RNA sequence: AUGGCAGUCACGGGUAACGGAGAAUUAGGGUUCGAUUCCGGAGAAGGAGCCUGAGAAACGGCUACUACAACUACGGUUCGGCAGCAGGGAAGAAAAUUGGCCAAUCCUAAUUCAGGGAGCCAGUGACAAGAAAUAGCAAGCUGGGAAACUUACGUUUCUACGGCAUUGAAAUGAGAACAGUGUAAAUCUCUUAGCGAGGAACAAUUGGAGGGCAAGUCAUGGUGCCAGCAGCCGCGGUAAUUCCAGCUCCAAUAGCGUAUAUUAAAGUUGUUGCAGUUAAAAAGCUCGUAGUUGAACUUCUGUUCAGGUUCAUUUCGAUUCGUCGUGUGAAACUGGACAUACGUUUGCGUAAACAUUUUACUGUGAAAAAAUUAGAGUGUUCCAGGCAGGUUUUAGCCCGAAUACAUUAGCAUGGAAUAAUGGAAUAGGACUAAGUCCAUUUUAUUGGUUCUUGGAUUUGGUAAUGAUUAAUAGGGACAGUUGGGGGCAUUAGUAUUUAAUAGUCAGAGGUGAAAUUCUUGGAUUUAUUAAGGACUAACUAAUGCGAAAGCAUUUGCCAAAGAUGUUUUCAUUAAUCAAGAACGAAAGUUAGGGGAUCAAAGACGAUCAGAUACCGUCGUAGUCUUAACUAUAAACUAUACCGACUCGGGAUCGGCUGGAAUAAAUGUCCAGUCGGCACCGUAUGAGAAAUCAAAGUCUUUGGGUUCUGGGGGAAG
RNA sequence: GGAAAAAUAAGUAAACCCUACCAUUUGGAACAACAAGAAGUCGUAACAAGGUAUCUGUAGGUGAACCUGCAGAUGGAUCAUUA
């Protein structure tokens, strides 16, 4: 039973980069998804990708070079008020200087750091680095 | 998968899961029902009794030795004991129906070493310290 | 994936809708004929689904909602010919007398017994849908002796 | 009247439970405490009941009882009630003086002046905290280092630093005192005269030298598995690195051992974050309610303006020990603006009213107890800490007693995502016009007409009238199949056992040998039949079906099922699952049947030291069957279910799709593909490994959901 | 008119009994273990094909382990033979 269409979306692409695949063919996919992938492609990590009509949910090709360390959702998508931020950043990044946890706010999903930026917070995705 | 809910009104029965699980583990229990409570010692750091008996404990394989030791009846449970008396020559500073401090061996209700199932020591005879009279810093 | 088969249950039957939306080019048949044979099918009793096939095998017409607009049971509700009973709840219950009628003469039939338990699941958890959404009257209930006399 | 509460845990137990403020630990998340300074609450030996008051169920008030305390001339009495202070007894492992004052802090009163075991002062005080002595500097003799020189050792220096049962005087507190400070007085401190240091004194201990764990490479003495050590591993039995001692050395150090509860160690309670094939661990199996969990779609977007905030730098500048100004472009904003585009309408960027379905969530703000904690300022000689301080401008002046934090729930307000919920599918739904009712503030008042307004209702008109896809989600329909799935009937087949009818004879059985058995009444043996219960061989497989247990002869009937095939229909109807239910080998139980084979118990033979065993001859219950119970297995892949994704290769069972050959078909072969059971390679994936295409996509730790484990026994 | 004793009715209700229970302790006739150790006794069940392969469920027997019946598991001593 399909729970959490962007946690599918999520493993399968980190499986693909760790194979060293050159492109994933990602399904069925969300806005979610769409601004997720938007979003580590503004940062630099997929390339370019493609979005494809089938009538129904739809799919996604994904170019992807290799970057991607690791990918994940968080389920379930907590409560991530200004103030726990700290905590979020380092259990789950790498280091303090790279990678994101993206949320979704009432101001729109977000690198974490847009937030502080934004000065909002609270729900979290996932993360990528 | 993993066997344990991840959901966000999956609270309580996370918190009630650990609330039972959390029995298996040995101190908790213990603590929990009183058992501290019922002990020789009545929960107690030491205790004061009398002595019984004065008796030689033949010491666990692989060793031989006698072990020196005395029976107490404790004064607040009137429970015997059977407690063992350290040092050399220290069963000597002890005559029968003394008043007697008795400790935990360490091992907290377990017995410690060659001595097999004693769980406790001699601290005090009558007022005086074990390790006051065997230095001979006093006398009896 | 089939339900309540566990362990392996778990395959796809076809059914798969073409990309083009709009009806054929060679099919000359107006959606108002469409809607006429339909209801004359309707009025001889048959099923929104059967309706589906005889339209699609004899008629040529692939996709009675991608001509007309209106999905089959949405026609037949306008046009005033109504399948009372929803067909999916329907057959359901066929089933489930079939086999109480099996199952009254050989009681030494335990398979059928399970089989029987398995549908009549399958028709109470239908009805809670159902009713939930309205298709049903509030207080319906399936019994053996209620649904028997149900128009089943 | 028949309600009220309950799996969202009622009701009832337990607490070595008074609740908070807080305390100990703490990477984060936690864990564990709070009798005890402050605030609540409760009680005055136990219960109850009162008086009087503004306030009381008072208890340093009374009445009674239960249980006690003090006097008694016995008849009576008590201003008899330590959970006020001090002090006793008792309990215990466990806790101070029957002291001095109202000077301070405050309280009470007819009150400036009186009272106060509140409070303060002193005593006891290794609870606990802060600072800190137990020696410092040289000489001379040295160890050593280092250079240089000297070719091999001598000399000269000592940014190394050491060492002296030797010499030297200086330095100072512990001690002790005149005085002065301080006090209600007394003590102590602080300031200070006269005094107070050379060695067993003005002398530190408490635990340790095998490992964990710092420290013996003592040819040390004693003891010889004794005495004893040892948290654990272990040491000791005549050469002890472990006991008893001596020397030395180590570790904390005015402290240091030990016991017990608790914290980290513990990812050995796991939300973050653990394990469950074999180490403890997936429930025998399905259905399923609570619970938890839930597919995709809706103002995307583009263009222009401004404000900052960042960035970059072959733009520059100014000055300076780095900021500022400025470029220019580049960002994510924030906010205007037009684009079918986050709203009307009114009064002066801000209110209201109208309209926007509700919330969770998030950002602000209000309301907020001090002491704590974090923390600014400040040299209590430092410091613990305190809330003070700093200045000769002195009948003064300067400056402080911050700020953060204050979780949950209430409150206010900004919000676009995400998540839930809503709205028009029997529609007078929406807008608008025209009617009909029911109310109706104002028009100083009642009456009729009206007006407004605000509800209901009837009918015309306007509008694009209003139903998102259709999940490689799920339910249903249908079509040709497929199966050792089930239930009834039927029906076969040899086989064992027995009988009949024929034959023939002396032995059959059984064993390692044998003996019990059977045999002339003729066994075993042979032929033909018949009876009676079971059982489905061979084909029979890394093949099939069933939820599991389990299911294998023919045919007929009855209902059921998967997979495939669908340009069929429904439209989230689903996943998992405490309750609660259906099954569930064998053995066993109850009531009838049946009884051929085997066959627990039993009877015997043998074997054996003994066999109450393995072997043999028998044999009951059982084995089979109706109705019923029973619920268990190594009920085993010892491997939970739904869902993704990660290698390769043939083959297999069931559908389908093309193609090819023939002797032209329910058969072959070939190529696809969907679903099953598996297998063979292989993993730069996993694991302690055995191994595993899951047991992989796990410290780069979170797709959904039930269950189970926390050293071994005790003990299912 | 005020008013003490004494009485009166109803209530608050302490205490003491009887019935039936719950909680925390505790006395107790009679039963009566378990873990650890090793130089006691009888035999040798299990580890090797432990000398009858073990082991699970069940049932019966029985100085003792154990033995036997039925169905099951390799954790087996077999990953394996149509002609
Ligand atoms: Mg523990
Ligand atoms: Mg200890
Ligand atoms: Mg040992
Ligand atoms: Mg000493
Ligand atoms: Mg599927
Ligand atoms: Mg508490
Ligand atoms: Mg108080
Ligand atoms: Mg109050
Ligand atoms: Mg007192
Ligand atoms: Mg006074
Ligand atoms: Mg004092
Ligand atoms: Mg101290
Ligand atoms: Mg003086
Ligand atoms: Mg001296
Ligand atoms: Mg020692
Ligand atoms: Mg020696
Ligand atoms: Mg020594
Ligand atoms: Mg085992
Ligand atoms: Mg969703
Ligand atoms: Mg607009
Ligand atoms: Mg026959
Ligand atoms: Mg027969
Ligand atoms: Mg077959
Ligand atoms: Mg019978
Ligand atoms: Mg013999
Ligand atoms: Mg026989
Ligand atoms: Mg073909
Ligand atoms: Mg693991
Ligand atoms: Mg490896
Ligand atoms: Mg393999
Ligand atoms: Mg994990
Ligand atoms: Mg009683
Ligand atoms: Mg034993
Ligand atoms: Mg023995
Ligand atoms: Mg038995």
């Amino acid at each position: 039973v399909k729970v959490n269409i962007l946690a599918e979306c999520l493993k399968d692409l980190v499986n693909a980069e760790k194979m060293g695949k050159k492109q994933v063919l990602l399904r069925p996919v969300s806005k979610v998804v769409l601004k997720f992938l938007r979003i580590m492609q503004k940062n630099g990590y997929i390339g370019e990708f493609e979005v494809i009509d089938d009538h129904r949910s739809k799919k996604v090709v994904v170019e992807l070079i290799g970057r991607i360390n690791k990918c994940g959702v968080i389920s379930p998508r907590y409560d991530v008020p200004l103030a726990d931020f700290e905590k979020w950043t380092n259990n789950i990044l790498p280091s303090r200087q790279f990678g994101n946890v993206v949320l979704t706010t009432t101001y729109g999903i977000l690198t974490h750091e847009e937030c502080r930026k934004r000065h909002t917070g609270g729900k979290i995705l996932g993360f990528f680095y | 998968g993993v066997g344990k809910p991840r959901g966000i009104r999956a609270g309580r029965k996370l918190a009630r899961h650990r609330k039972d699980q959390r029995w298996a583990d040995n101190d908790f229990n213990k603590r929990l029902l009183g058992s501290r409570w019922r002990n020789p010692f009545m929960g107690a750091s030491h205790a004061k009794g009398l002595v019984t008996e004065k008796i030689g404990i033949e010491s666990k394989q692989p060793n031989s030795a006698v072990r020196k030791c005395v029976r107490v009846l404790l004064r607040k449970n009137s429970k015997k004991i059977a407690a063992f008396v350290p040092m050399d020559g220290c069963l000597n500073f002890l005559a029968e129906n003394d008043e007697v401090l008795v400790a935990g061996l360490g091992r907290q209700g377990h017995a410690v070493g060659d001595i097999p199932g004693v769980r406790f020591k001699v601290v005090c005879v009558k007022g005086i310290s074990l390790l006051a009279l065997f230095k001979g810093k006093k006398e009896k | 994936g089939r339900m309540q088969m566990k362990g392996k249950g778990k395959g796809i039957s076809g059914s798969a809708l073409p990309f083009k939306r709009r009806s054929p080019k060679w099919l000359h048949m107006t959606p108002s004929t469409v809607v006429d044979l339909s209801v004359k099918l309707a009025k001889k009793g048959l099923t929104p689904s059967q309706i589906g096939v005889i339209l699609r095998d004899q008629h040529g017409i692939p996709q009675v909602r991608f001509l007309t607009g209106q999905k089959i049971l949405r026609i037949l509700k306008k046009n005033g010919c109504a399948p009372q009973l929803p067909e999916d709840l329907y057959f359901l219950i066929k089933k489930a007398l079939s086999i109480r009628k099996h199952l009254e003469k050989n009681r030494k039939d335990k398979d059928s017994k399970y089989r029987l338990i398995l549908v009549e699941s399958r028709i109470h958890r239908l009805s809670r849908y159902y009713k939930l959404n309205q298709k049903l009257p509030p207080k319906w209930k399936y019994n053996a002796q209620t649904a028997s006399a149900l128009v089943q």
